[PDB]
């Protein structure tokens, strides 16, 4: 994806997933 | 694909909002 | 992008903040 | 942008995940 919904969004839910969240 | 690539971050979105909806507490 | 980043993340990040509590 | 929200859910977009970064593991 590359215009809207942005890759910000799908990264920053897997840094989420990543620091241990869910 | 462009759209694909749309319908499917928001699908991802939609659902996880659902999800953490349905969560309630 | 226009309509960069919707509400539905808005919402989304509310309720992701609501289920976690703190 | 006229639509509003954008630059708001821009920065705090990039803010929380920065800060989720820096959580590191």
């Amino acid at each position: 994806e590359n215009r809207e919904v942005p890759p910000g969004f799908t990264a920053l839910i897997k840094t989420l997933r990543k620091c241990k969240i869910i | 694909n462009l759209v694909s690539g749309l319908i499917e971050a928001r699908k991802y979105l939609e659902q996880l909002h659902r999800k953490l909806k349905n969560c309630k507490v």
